[PDB]
RNA sequence: GGCCGCUCCAGAAGAGGGCCCCCUUGCCCGUUAUCGGGGGCUAGGCUCGAUGUCGGCC
């Protein structure tokens, strides 16, 4: 009955603006107070900025004063948040919500719908594609086992990639760990399977990188 | 002055069935202020408990919270499959309103030690001037192992990253990969490359090695 | 010394105000907005007064 729909965020250089809009369906804006709460990566939750349309009244945080405006359309029945003057701490997910209004209630209370966040990066790396090394099972397996091998995925932005063994055609075993923030701005990434040491010698084992904002498409033997 | 808001465990592991509390103790009084949140990873929060035990509608009567003085507590009475996420409780007694980290609640089940596995660089990224050393630890219980890097017998610091899974979706296990990232210059100095990990389901550490 | 006054300066000066704890808002209240009552600390810090070690005038 009730909706939420986030959208205008992306990626973009320190120092520039964007504007996200939270579009509401289900009810009106002028009932509400809406609010923005941010959540960088891995860490947990905090307010940004709130309004209530119905007085133009509206507050924010103190690390985003004189940088962010949120503002209200009722017209489109949609909250705007303008983004300007970013640094890389910025970056997180944006989740708006809404308070309900209640005429009986004399202050407002918890956020009680919320919408499912676009993501915001602020970096400075410039949008490359991933180099693809193989991870080859040990020359000295145990002999009658289980082997590990795999594909390296190493300098890629921004996220995310997608990878796949065999061309699907293995999905038993395979561990795709979450992608790292190296020390230089750039993604890095493994992804892993095991496969049985017997058919080490009689199967050829294939990843698939595919990374989209740079439309590249990697495919790597992993051999002893 | 924030008022913060400080929630302990940050983690914790149940099983379908259990009782289950997390706690959240505010900086000063809020009062009854107090709204408690659930997340599921990747996806929107949803409002559980407002004024510190009130059961916002929708939400199944599992769930409740409580007040003591300062301290906040949120508990499940009989623990449901959907019930594994993150929680957060939310203090707004006084602008601005403020979080605390979270508790996140995990499946329960039997340790199981890691199997160690350790991976030279590619010559392709050797020629490229860098060298990627990684070691997986696959299929373990809980999520807490330590991976030490020894290079010729030397213990290595700020050279390396992890990255861990999340439960595995049929046997609730975590499986971890750790990469000691070197200049091609200085792994051809050395011989002996050693990955040695520590967890509750290895009575001794297991080291794994190779030398070019 | 008289009369006036508070623009300034005093702190020699009340009352606002503020802070913390309790009561699920609990006399009446309450900005699309967090109060009231109770308990405890705040003084020269803000507003308003009062005052003179201040200012003016005859």
């Amino acid at each position: 009955e009730v909706q939420l729909v986030e959208s205008g965020g992306g990626l973009v250089q320190p120092g520039g603006s964007l504007r996200l809009s939270c579009a509401a369906s289900g009810f009106s804006l002028s009932s509400s107070s809406m609010h923005w709460v941010r959540q960088a990566p891995g860490k947990g939750l905090e307010w940004v900025a709130s309004i209530s349309p119905y007085s133009g009244s509206t507050s924010y945080a103190d690390s985003v004063k004189g940088r962010f405006t949120i503002s209200a359309d009722t017209s489109k029945n949609t909250a705007y948040l303008q983004m300007n003057s970013l640094r890389a701490e910025d970056t997180a997910v944006y989740y708006c919500a809404r308070t309900k209004y209640h005429y009986k209630n004399y202050y407002w209370w918890a956020l009680d719908y919320w919408g499912q966040g676009t993501l915001v990066t602020v970096s400075s790396a410039s949008t490359k594609g991933p180099s693809v090394f193989p991870l080859a099972p040990s020359s000295k397996s145990t002999s009658g086992g289980t082997a590990a091998l795999g594909c390296l995925v190493k300098d890629y932005f921004p996220e995310p990639v997608t990878v796949s063994w065999n061309s699907g055609a293995l999905t038993s075993g395979v561990h795709t760990f979450p992608a790292v923030l190296q020390s230089s701005g750039l993604y890095s990434l493994s992804s892993v399977v095991t496969v049985p040491s017997s058919s080490l010698g009689t199967q050829t084992y294939i990843c698939n990188v595919n990374h989209k904002p740079s439309n590249t498409k990697v495919d790597k033997k992993v051999e002893p | 002055s924030d008022i913060q808001m400080t929630q302990s465990p940050s983690s914790l592991s149940a099983s379908v069935g259990d009782r289950v509390t997390i706690t959240c103790r505010a900086s000063q009084s809020v009062y009854y202020s107090v709204a408690w949140y659930q997340q599921k990873p990747g996806k929107a929060p949803k409002l559980l408990i407002y004024s510190a035990s009130y059961l916002y509608s929708g939400v199944p009567s599992r769930f409740s919270g409580s007040r003591s003085g300062t301290d906040f507590t949120l508990t499940i009475s009989s623990l449901q499959p959907e019930d594994f996420a993150t929680y957060y409780c939310q203090q707004y007694r006084r602008r601005p309103i403020t979080f605390g980290q979270g508790t996140k609640v995990e499946i329960k089940r039997t340790v199981a030690a890691p199997s160690v596995f350790i991976f030279p660089p590619s010559d392709e990224q050797l020629k490229s001037g860098t060298a990627s050393v990684v070691c997986l630890l696959n299929n373990f219980y809980p999520r807490e192992a330590k991976v030490q890097w020894k290079v010729d017998n030397a213990l290595q610091s700020g050279n390396s990253q992890e990255s861990v899974t999340e439960q595995d979706s049929k046997d609730s296990t975590y499986s971890l990969s750790s990469t000691l990232t070197l200049s091609k210059a200085d792994y051809e100095k050395h011989k002996v490359y050693a990955c040695e990990v520590t967890h509750q389901g290895l009575s001794s550490p297991v080291t794994k090695s190779f030398n070019r």
